[PDB]
């Protein structure tokens, strides 16, 4: 879904991080009674951090302001409130990424040096040439004129692949 | 797991500035990296975020 990401300023990049307050009803463990705060974070922490989620459709970079106090006049459950920060790239968005692993047919990028981005051969310039080297492999994709691929690449999101492990962006240099 | 948790938005999502994310991460990593800890592969997740914070600290204005 989409709170549309505004492409803006002098970076021509579309900001994708959004702050999202949410209130949740969590299944507190028995082990964490008398201290549910540390409990809910074993519902929040590893659980969600750096791992894509569907209800908020994005990577949960981290939460801020956990307030368990959402209950106050035994006890299995509890209400709590927190603010998540979410990497929420959506189709059409204009992102930027560092060149990670390039290979004839499919260049690979790392957005913010941590999210998997890849553009298929189809989506590459076509006047860009891929030369192999002292590897045989040190292959490295140089453009028409001839500078080996820059280092940081501009590209538009064509799809975001949510699936079990690391989320993966499928982009195009049109 | 078996007991799903219910999530409700209490506000509509807000885009945060590059300078906010930059301060959020500082505070979130430092908090979660602090002793009185919890590894559980959060140790690697944090390592990742540190990679993210560095990228942003380098972004323009």
């Amino acid at each position: 879904k989409q709170v549309t990401n505004p492409i803006d300023e002098k970076n021509g990049t579309s900001n994708c991080i959004v702050r999202v307050p949410i209130a949740l009803y969590v299944s507190l463990a028995p082990m964490y009674l008398e201290n549910p705060l540390q409990g809910v974070m074993k519902q929040h922490l590893n659980p969600l951090v750096m791992k894509y989620n569907n209800k908020v459709g994005g990577v949960v970079l981290g939460y801020e302001g956990l307030k368990i106090l959402d209950a106050d006049p035994p006890f299995g459950f509890t209400w709590c409130h927190v603010n998540l920060y979410v990497w929420q790239p959506q189709v059409g968005d204009v992102l930027e990424g560092y060149i990670f692993i390039q290979s004839a047919s499919h260049i690979g990028l790392l957005i913010h040096d941590a999210f998997n981005a890849s553009i298929k051969k189809n989506n590459i310039p076509v006047d860009w040439t891929f030369v192999h080297n002292d590897g045989n492999s040190l292959g490295h994709w140089v453009d028409s004129n001839g500078e080996p691929i820059d280092g940081k690449l501009r590209f538009t999101v064509r799809n975001v692949h949510t699936t079990g492990r690391v989320v993966s962006v499928d982009g195009t240099l049109i | 797991l078996n007991t799903p948790v219910v999530i409700h938005a209490t506000q509509l999502p807000q885009h945060v500035s590059t300078d906010e994310v930059l301060q959020f991460l500082e505070s979130f990593i430092d908090e979660k990296e602090n002793i009185i800890d919890i590894d559980t592969n959060l140790s690697s997740s944090i390592s990742q975020l540190k990679r993210i914070q560095r990228d942003f600290k380098g972004l323009p204005p």
